[PDB]
RNA sequence: CCUUCUCAAACAUGUUUGGUAGUGAGUGAUACUCGAGUUAACUUGAAAUUGCCUUAAA
């Protein structure tokens, strides 16, 4: 059965996500055509949020950066639109405990600001980067006498120097070198590695883990915001901290 | 509703009809007593509230 | 005596026709649903009607949700006498204002406003108002 | 611009027309200003900003002055952010406004306005007993959730934004300074979608008619540079309008980074 | 039991004080009854060694949980900090299964396994509880044993470790170690040697291998986030222009010198030629 | 049984510009601009009978 409570939540909870989708979408095209006279702002924010906890809200410099983005559970019960969808779908973030890199540029930052309640977005320190690719590090690969390609570990170099080899790659660690400099053949290195499965920090359903559950909740909810405001920064947390705790 | 002896509250809706209060009936003395923090509650009551 | 027909009202801001169908075909097979509205604004009337294939499952939905309070909206819900088909509400949206073509000259116009105010200066001079030109 | 003999004797003719020997011995003898536009005011687009037009004399002090014989008294409303409400109090506003005889009922925030005044009957029962409504411009944007579509059906009740931050931190001085200019030298108007604009210039009573003729002078002269008018009116309730100015010339105006985006975190 | 019943009734405050006014079991007594001699305890510390680096390289999975996973991984870290400064391995083989190392401890032979940073799947076939009950074991007794081994050594156990350097390279030289002749030629090997170690090459055995028979360590990998250079270990096929000043060579150097005891001359290990048979010291 | 655009630039604490699209129903006066768009102010329980992604899981 399903309640009519329920029914009508949903469809207000959809109904708001859509007008701040629409909202953002509009100044959006405003920017992109980048002669209107009438807009509120007309830059890019970054609001990093550090720790009791402090938030600096500054300037987008617009030169590219490194962005780990991690697929959450977006807010309760809301359909999420079309728009959204295609984003995270290009993004390969269809499900939650997901992760990926992403080059942020000018021409970044608006899809960011449209899938900002469903990710948590972070800076990536090198540590990170090398646990996250030699700990969960997976490949879809064609062996030769496989009718059908696979999902396996990135487990063999030999893989890695005869498919990115002619790029230049031969080994996980040019992987994570490019991947970390940002270099020739990033987006090639970045779709090469499969998206990173990422393990749920809390887990099970006795008493101690509904309590950690409880604190994770709070926890989540003093640190990540939902302005809803069509020209809201982009959220940066502690990704390492993140990935310490996922990984 | 479930409480023995049960004529600690058999007066109460009769009591509440004359003078004009309004009542009801719920399921759940260990419900109330969730609501008062004890392990029972044979009633509770709503007097001031906020605006 | 009754109908197939609910009439439901104190209807909360997200319930509409989708919505009610989706609740109320759990209940039973709808025949319509229908939700009254307002014609300039794609705002609800907050009350609308529903017509079961059954007049059972009707009165089965009436003494389900007669009374059911929700998000602070006390719904109401009546079975209709034998009869009364639903008519007459139209899914409208939010209608919008676009600048028509204005057909008459300039100096027309300036022609016809110049004869307006000379009209507003005969209607001041007639009710005493001794305004000048 | 407006010639001051006609004006005078406009003023003076509408001050004689109520003047001839429930609420119609208070809303007959409301002065008000008709402007029409040759062309919609603020265009395709529904405002709900009030536009702030600088004049020489005071309007809520004379409000003030004739509302101690009123049922409705004069009230104003203070709107602050959720994090500045702590920072200020009662006699932090009384110290710095006493000197000008300038007086805040109450300051609310966006959570009162969310939690106490959410019902219906309540919002509506606290909003009209405010005659002046002033609210911090960074939180004006959400009064059309918060406040209601009944509050702002009328200019009085429609939220005014200040500037109360200076150097991005909410000052003390700055606000009574915003508040200060908000209530002594300045008025709010609506601007409508349509052509035909009303201002209420306030009551027959609150001002002298040399005063009245200054205010509608100086607006008329600040409001022909800000927009390309076409007539303007001068009116009080069941009344006529009298004519004041007449133009020809301003009647002849009538005659893919997403995908670059997209392209750029997809690699087919 | 009572937190339980608190979150049921609902008094998530109440059941915050019940889950904070709580303590753990500790293994310590049990570790003193089992193991009534130090040397009894670095006799059997091989095993602890071998599942505690096994757990320091998987993933955090519904079984295994970040939080013990970190555990394992930075009392490794210590162990290998503490040989390497104290300059105590002897032999060294890399075998496909991964690297096993052997290091005179207080005058006992201690062989241990370390696995290949690279991602090991999960057989979702053994007695995970089984194992992280051993494991816990192994974490108490090890704990016993390096606090032991750091304060006969006259150093600060637990060691702090510097943030900047765990966030570039998480591995034993985030872990710097504080106070309050070695015997040749192991340890003496490698002295007033600079060497500048490639990006392929794997940088925590090179290093760990290279600081315990002490010398300098200068990763190309570490170079990513942002003169005194004698050696460079590459292993590439094709390598590009070489300094003149500065000598290029092959990891199996290190680990032949290493298991020789004496330096092993280098031009039989080069970028673009075959290596000597890497044998086994046992 | 969700929870609301809580702000920006530019010049010297001041000045300018931009940012706000609403519960429904009803009463009403009065004028203005080409079946359309505006204009004083009054009522009301959140009122009402029909204008063709899934470990927020069992």
């Amino acid at each position: 059965f399903v309640r009519a409570e329920s029914i009508v939540a949903k469809t207000l909870a959809t109904s708001r996500e859509k007008e701040r989708i629409k909202r953002v979408s509009i100044l959006e095209d405003k920017k992109a055509k980048n002669e209107t006279q009438h807009i509120a702002s007309g830059k890019d924010f970054i609001l990093k949020i550090t720790e009791g906890l402090i938030r600096e809200k500054t300037t987008y410099d617009g030169k590219p950066a490194l962005l780990f983005i991690v697929r959450v559970r977006g807010p309760l019960a809301v359909n999420i639109p079309n728009k959204a969808f295609k984003i995270l779908s290009l993004l390969r973030l269809v499900e939650t405990n997901t992760g990926v890199f992403v080059k942020l540029t000018k021409n970044v930052y608006p899809l960011l600001k449209v899938i900002a309640p469903y990710v948590v977005i972070g800076k990536p320190s090198l540590s990170s980067i090398r646990s996250l690719i030699q700990k969960r590090g997976r490949i879809i690969y064609k062996g030769e006498n496989e009718a059908e390609p696979h999902e396996i570990v990135l487990n063999d170099n030999n893989i890695v120097e005869e498919q990115l080899g002619d790029h230049g790659i031969i080994c996980v660690e040019d992987i994570i070198h490019e991947i970390a400099t940002m270099g020739e053949s990033f987006s090639v290195c970045n779709f090469f590695l499969q998206p990173f499965k990422l393990n749920r920090e809390v887990s099970g359903f006795g008493s101690l883990n509904r309590l950690r559950k409880i604190k994770q909740r709070e926890a989540e909810s003093r640190t990540r915001q939902f302005s809803n405001a069509a020209t809201a920064p982009v959220i940066e947390v502690d990704i390492d901290s993140l990935l310490a705790k996922l990984n | 509703n479930d409480v023995d002896p049960i004529e600690l509250v058999v007066f109460l809706p009769a009591l509440c009809k004359k003078m004009g209060v309004p009542y009801a009936i719920v399921k759940g003395k260990a419900r109330l007593g969730t609501l008062v923090n004890q392990k029972t509650s044979a009633v509770a009551a709503l007097t001031e509230v906020r605006a | 005596e009754y109908s197939g027909i609910i009439y439901v009202s104190r209807l909360p801001h997200g319930f509409h026709e989708k919505e009610l169908s989706k609740y109320f075909a759990q209940f039973g097979d709808l025949k319509e649903v229908r939700l009254a509205r307002n014609k300039k604004t794609g705002n609800s009337r907050h009350y609308g009607f529903l017509e079961f294939v059954n007049k059972e499952d009707a009165m089965i939905a009436q003494e389900s949700m007669n009374n059911y309070l929700l998000m602070g909206h006390l719904l109401q819900v009546r079975v209709l006498p034998k009869g009364a088909k639903i008519e007459k509400l139209y899914k409208y949206k939010k209608r919008v204002l676009v600048e028509k073509g204005i057909t008459k000259p300039v100096k027309q116009l300036k022609d016809n406003m110049k004869q307006k105010h000379e009209e507003r200066i005969k209607k001041l001079a007639k009710s005493g108002i001794e305004f000048k030109w | 611009a407006i010639p001051r003999e006609r004006v005078i004797k406009a003023v003076n003719e509408l001050i004689k027309f109520t003047s001839k020997p429930d609420d119609e011995e208070e809303l007959k003898k409301d002065l008000q200003l008709i402007v029409v536009n040759n062309k919609s005011f603020t265009g395709t687009s529904k405002s709900f900003k009030l536009k702030l037009l600088n004049v020489k004399h005071s309007f809520y002090k004379p409000w003030k002055e004739a509302s101690a014989t009123a049922v409705k008294d004069f009230k104003v409303l203070l709107i602050l952010k959720d994090s500045d409400i702590k920072k200020v109090s009662e006699d932090d506003l009384f110290d710095q406004l006493d000197s000008e005889g300038i007086k805040v009922d109450e300051i609310i925030c966006g959570k009162d306005l969310k939690t106490v005044y959410k019902a219906y009957e309540a919002r509506n029962a606290f909003i009209s007993q405010f005659s002046l409504i002033l609210a911090d411009d960074s939180i004006v944007t959400s009064l059309p959730k918060l406040m209601g579509g009944k509050a702002y059906n009328k200019v009085e009740t429609t939220p005014i934004s200040i500037r109360t931050h200076a150097n991005k931190e909410f000052s003390l001085t700055t606000l009574t300074n915003n508040i200060k200019k908000v209530y002594m030298n300045q008025l709010p108007v609506k601007l409508p979608r349509g052509t035909t604009l009303n201002v209420h210039l306030g009551n027959l009573e609150w001002l002298r008619p040399e005063e009245f003729v200054d205010n509608v002078e100086l607006i008329s002269e600040q409001l022909i540079k800000a927009y390309q008018i076409r007539s303007i009116f001068i009116k009080t309730n069941r009344s006529p309008v009298l004519p004041l100015y007449y133009n020809q010339d301003v009647l002849d105006e009538l005659e893919s980074t997403f995908n670059k985006g997209l392209m750029e975190i997809a690699n087919p | 039991r009572k937190l339980t019943r608190a979150l049921g009734r609902g008094e998530v405050s109440s059941a915050k004080r019940l889950e904070e006014n709580r303590d753990s079991y500790t293994l310590d007594h049990i570790i003193k009854e089992r193991y009534p001699s130090f040397p009894d305890a670095i006799r059997d510390i091989d095993d602890a060694l071998n599942m505690l680096f096994l757990f320091s390289n998987l993933p955090s999975t519904n079984q295994v949980s970040s939080k013990i996973i970190n555990d394992a991984q930075k009392i490794c870290n210590q162990w290998l900090a503490y040989v390497a400064k104290e300059r105590l391995v002897r032999k060294v083989f890399v075998s496909i299964k991964g690297v096993y190392y052997q290091a005179n401890i207080k005058g006992e032979e201690v062989r241990w396994l370390v696995p290949f940073k690279f991602p090991e799947n999960i057989p979702s076939d053994v007695d995970f509880r089984i194992m992280l009950t051993f494991l816990e074991f192994y974490s108490t007794l090890l704990h016993f044993v390096l606090y032991k081994l750091y304060t006969d050594s006259g150093l600060i156990y637990p060691p702090k470790l510097d943030l900047k350097k765990d966030k570039i390279i998480s591995g034993l030289s985030s872990y710097i170690l504080e106070s309050r002749k070695y015997d040749s030629p192991v340890a003496s090997l490698f002295s007033a040697f600079v060497f500048y170690v490639s990006r392929e090459v794997p940088i925590d055995i090179l290093e760990f291998l290279i600081l315990s028979c002490g010398g300098n360590v200068i990763s190309e990998a570490a170079m990513d986030q942002i003169s005194k250079v004698t050696h460079q270990i590459v292993d590439r096929p094709v390598l590009k222009n070489k300094v003149a000043g500065r000598t290029y060579i092959q990891p199996q150097w290190i680990f032949d010198c290493i298991n020789k005891g004496e330096l092993v001359p280098a031009n039989k290990y080069l970028p673009g030629e075959a290596l000597p048979p890497h044998l086994s010291p046992w």
